[PDB]
RNA sequence: GUAACGGGGCUAAACCAUGCACCGAAGCUGCGGCAGCGACGCUUAUGCGUUGUUGGGUAGGGGAGCGUUCUGUAAGCCUGCGAAGGUGUGCUGUGAGGCAUGCUGGAGGUAUCAGAAGUGCGAAUGCUGACAUAAGUAACGAUAAAGCGGGUGAAAAGCCC
RNA sequence: CCCGGCGAGGGGAGUGAAAAAGAACCUGAAACCGUGUACGUACAAGCAGUGGGAGCACGCUUAGGCGUGUGACUGCGUACC
């Protein structure tokens, strides 16, 4: 239920050894607008794979 | 300590240390365990031990040439400037002047001089005889002190 | 003979015991009272 | 001056062949542990493997006295309750002959990393052939 | 070229030009000591083993240094018994420079 | 040139803000801004604003060269914690900690 | 005459904490833990001033035995031969010679073999 | 779980006898050093070329010291050419500790000999404050339920329409 | 003046002996938490030290088996009250 001993600074860091975040392995570039975006996502200006399928 | 006699918490059942008083000396803001009262620090000196030390001190001032003796120690008007010249002409800076009779002009003239103290023969104390570098005693003061102590 | 060259006679000023001030002193912990009885207790002691 | 300590970068380890045919297991095992440890060397430093590499041939023909061929029992536990497993000397000789000398020598070596490290220099073979001819090993009679 | 000698309850294996640190000697820094009770002399091939001592063996050494060694703390502690004792220690030494070995 | 930017008393624990700061340690500032733009953490919004400010300081108060800059030193420090009372069952009061952080970014062209 | 304890208390704690450098965890950081690790180290050291003398002699003897065994004689007989030969070279110096001067050691062995013959 | 030599292994590396060697402790000796208790010739407020012996230790008794704050000595001495405090370093003492010194600090500190004590903390389920841990875990409070468009905005699952 | 939401906060500039006194402000200890560098650590068992001790790093020395940090391997070793 609860600990009989304070775990150390070291055990705490060992637990967190898998807590690092992975970065975006690569951004993709639009063939038409050159914007960087998440792959298979639309751009922030509304482009996906060179086509402007949003109003904005 | 001002506060109540109420038990801060109950004796048993809390995992807390047993307490009884918010004024316990263990506690911050509590009482001092052996709080001081006024007290008289004075000591008994036997009559003979005091005279015995005074005679010893004076003998040691004579051996150390710290006792100066003069017929008289007179400043005419009540001025430091006249006395400071006298002590500069007698080659004296830190000095206890012991006269037989309180001269009003001399007590006043010396009051603003920190290293000078003028006393009557009856005003001697053992510290002031040790504390000052030189002791100047009028001839008539030597008589009084000899009769006091003998 | 000055206010800083006056000693007491040797043997005239004994230290004074301080209880419960550590191991080295020899009066630490129980401070000379031994262990667990009436005599150990604060204000402990049978009457004359 | 401070006494000499061997340095494992400069320590020289020589290669030796040993035959185990007819030799008492324990009597043989002791000399290997001695040599594996480096006790035979004046530069013996017990935190340093000053020892030598030994090849043992013909482990299948190591000898034992008494009725120990049938009655010496090698016990091990698997880590599973009831997993106390047995093997006589002759069943071991039959199934994994190199293990009989390796177990004896491991017991005689220090316990710990250096002891685990000294044990690596023992190369046990069940037959009369080894493949370390390139190491130029010298014959050694125990 | 090396010699074995006893000075301070202990044996030293020394050569010419070796500073050897040994127990305090009642010898000043501007002085030379003669460890004439030498146990061994080796030249590289000629090795004379003192049966007790090398009959003519003598080691001439200059006194370079007196000093106190490195402070070592002595800690005595009896757990659960209200006892602990602390002592410091510095061992005096005499450093000697071996100037000559001679059989 | 080195150029500091700090965000002190940022409403987030150092542990969380650290996860993001570790992604951009020793990186071209162009590359870091793009890691922070597509990293789905509140701490990246906090960290990106600090990195942006450091870039601007390096322009306006120091020399130049957006492209030469790099994330040299980035660290999060624990700031003052705010203390709050959270009522729990049976009159038990738990004092919870609103942990702040001191985010610091250093950026250098050399 | 009220006496604040902070300056002398800090020193008393710092002295122990300095002595606890290199110790793991609370042992180099925390006074309560550190004071126990320093005292123990003292006890072990004191023990180790004696233990070292036993260990070094143990090493010298194993080194002497190896050389002596290499040169043809056990340590036991070898030290008896040097005794009957009146040789007073200590184990520290025999083991140094066994390593650094193998021909000198051979001589000491023949002298021992001689006084046993 | 071998588990009735500590193990390896041993037919001696077992047992019995007969011996000689070695290892083996903080015991003894050797070298150096401190201290206590005696006893000693020169000589003397004795300290030694000396001499002998002792020196594990709870309760506990005896003896001698360290440092802290305050008083006097001190209208002096140190100190903005850098005090206390903090932090390192070096040296030193049998120990408590002490001396010097860099850096920080930015104005007080204090020899010596005496004097007085709120005088030394690791414990008391001690007291107060601060900070950890469990842990980025549990949980975010009724299982009546949300979805989209537009708006505003730095940003809208939660605001407006 | 600049980043930022006419933010919070920060960087410059300026004031000042000092902003390493910026109002969350004299001095600014410790626990605790971090960044950086050196050394070790992924076949290794236990009060985590101690004795021995390689190797590495960094200084020293005019070579010199010494200094600092780390500490593979190894003997001994079950905290305090
Ligand atoms: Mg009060
Ligand atoms: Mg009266
Ligand atoms: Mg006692
Ligand atoms: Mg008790
Ligand atoms: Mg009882
Ligand atoms: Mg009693
Ligand atoms: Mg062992
Ligand atoms: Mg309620
Ligand atoms: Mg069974
Ligand atoms: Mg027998
Ligand atoms: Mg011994
Ligand atoms: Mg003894
Ligand atoms: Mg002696
Ligand atoms: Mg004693
Ligand atoms: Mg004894
Ligand atoms: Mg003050
Ligand atoms: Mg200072
Ligand atoms: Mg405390
Ligand atoms: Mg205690
Ligand atoms: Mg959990
Ligand atoms: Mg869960
Ligand atoms: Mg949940
Ligand atoms: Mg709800
Ligand atoms: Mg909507
Ligand atoms: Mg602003
Ligand atoms: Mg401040
Ligand atoms: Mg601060
Ligand atoms: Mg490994
Ligand atoms: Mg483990
Ligand atoms: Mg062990």
């Amino acid at each position: 239920a609860v600990q009989q001993n304070k775990p150390t600074r070291s055990k705490r860091g060992m637990r967190r050894s898998h807590d690092a975040l992975t970065a975006v392995t690569s951004l993709s570039v639009d063939k038409t607008s050159g914007e960087k975006h998440l792959r298979h996502h639309i751009t922030a200006d509304g482009y996906y794979r060179g086509r402007k399928v949003i109003a904005k | 300590v001002t506060g109540s006699g109420k038990k801060p918490w109950r004796q048993k059942g809390t995992g807390r240390a047993r307490s009884g008083s918010i004024k316990s000396p263990i506690w911050r803001s509590g009482g001092v365990t052996f709080a001081a009262r006024p007290q008289d620090h004075s000591q008994k000196v036997n009559k003979k031990m005091y005279r015995g030390a005074l005679k010893s001190i004076l003998s040691e001032l004579v051996r150390q040439d710290r006792l100066i003796v003069v017929e008289k120690f007179s400043v005419e008007a009540p001025k430091t400037k006249l006395l400071a010249q006298k002590l500069k002409d007698m080659a004296l800076e830190d000095v206890l002047i012991i006269t037989g009779e309180l001269d009003e002009n001399l007590f006043l003239a010396a009051r603003n001089l920190h290293k000078v103290d003028v006393r009557d023969a009856t005003g001697i104390d053992p510290v002031s005889l040790i504390a000052f570098d030189k002791v100047v005693m009028t001839a008539d003061a030597v008589k009084q002190v000899e009769e006091m102590l003998a | 003979m000055r206010l800083n060259t006056l000693s007491p006679a040797e043997g005239s000023k004994k230290a004074g015991k301080r209880l419960g001030r550590g191991i080295g002193s020899g009066l630490g912990k129980t401070g000379g009272r031994g262990h667990k009885g009436q005599k150990s207790r604060s204000g402990g002691g049978v009457r004359r | 001056m401070k006494t000499f300590t061997a340095k494992p970068e400069t320590v020289k380890r020589d290669w030796y062949v040993v035959d185990a045919t007819g030799k008492t297991l324990g009597r043989l095992a002791t000399e290997l542990a001695r040599r594996l440890r480096g006790k035979h060397k004046a530069e013996y430093t017990p935190h340093v493997d000053t020892g030598d590499y030994i090849i043992v041939l013909n482990a299948d023909k190591v000898a034992v006295t008494g009725n120990k061929r049938t009655d010496k029992v090698y016990y091990h536990h698997t880590g599973h309750i009831g997993g106390i497993k047995q093997a006589t000397f002759e069943e071991m000789i039959a199934r994994r002959p190199e293990r009989v000398i390796e177990i004896a020598v491991k017991g005689m070596l220090p316990k710990g990393p250096l002891g685990r490290a000294m044990f690596r220099k023992l190369k046990v073979y069940a037959g009369n052939e080894h493949n370390h001819a390139a190491q130029q090993p010298q014959v050694l009679d125990i | 070229m090396y010699a074995v000698f006893q000075s301070g309850g202990k044996q030293h294996r020394v050569s010419e030009g070796q500073t050897v640190r040994l127990e305090k000697l009642d010898i000043a820094t501007g002085e030379t000591v003669e460890f004439a009770e030498v146990l061994m002399i080796a030249n590289g091939e000629e090795v004379k083993i003192g049966v007790p001592f090398v009959d003519g063996g003598v080691i001439k050494a200059e006194v370079v240094a007196h000093g106190r060694g490195e402070k070592v703390k002595i800690v005595k502690f009896r757990r659960r018994k209200h006892y602990r004792k602390q002592q410091g220690h510095r061992q005096w030494f005499t450093d000697v420079k071996i100037t000559g070995i001679s059989a | 040139m080195e150029t500091i930017a700090k965000h002190r008393h940022a409403r987030s624990s150092a542990q969380k803000v650290r996860l993001v700061a570790d992604l951009i340690r020793g990186k071209k500032v162009s590359q870091a801004l793009d890691i922070l733009t597509y990293t789905n953490k509140k701490a990246a919004v906090l960290v990106k604003k600090v990195l942006e400010s450091a870039i601007a300081n390096a322009e306006h108060n120091d020399g130049a060269d957006i492209d030469d800059l790099k994330v040299t030193k980035i660290f999060v420090d624990e700031g003052p914690s705010m203390k709050r009372i959270m009522p729990r069952a049976k009159g038990r009061a738990d004092r919870i900690l609103k942990r702040t952080s001191h985010i610091t970014v250093v950026v250098s062209d050399r | 005459a009220r006496v604040k304890r902070g300056v002398i208390a800090r020193a008393r704690h710092k002295k122990i904490l300095k002595q606890a450098k290199g110790y793991y965890g609370a042992r180099s950081r925390v006074y309560r833990v550190a004071f126990q690790a320093v005292i123990k180290a003292g006890q072990y050291a004191y023990r180790d001033r004696r233990q070292r003398k036993r260990q070094f002699r143990q090493l010298w003897i194993a080194r002497i035995n190896a050389a002596a065994r290499q040169n043809g004689i056990s340590y036991s007989k070898f030290i008896n031969g040097l005794k009957k030969a009146s040789v007073e070279i200590d184990r520290k110096i025999l083991a140094d010679i066994a390593v650094f001067d193998k021909v000198a050691f051979t001589a000491l062995v023949e002298k021992a073999k001689a006084a046993l013959a």
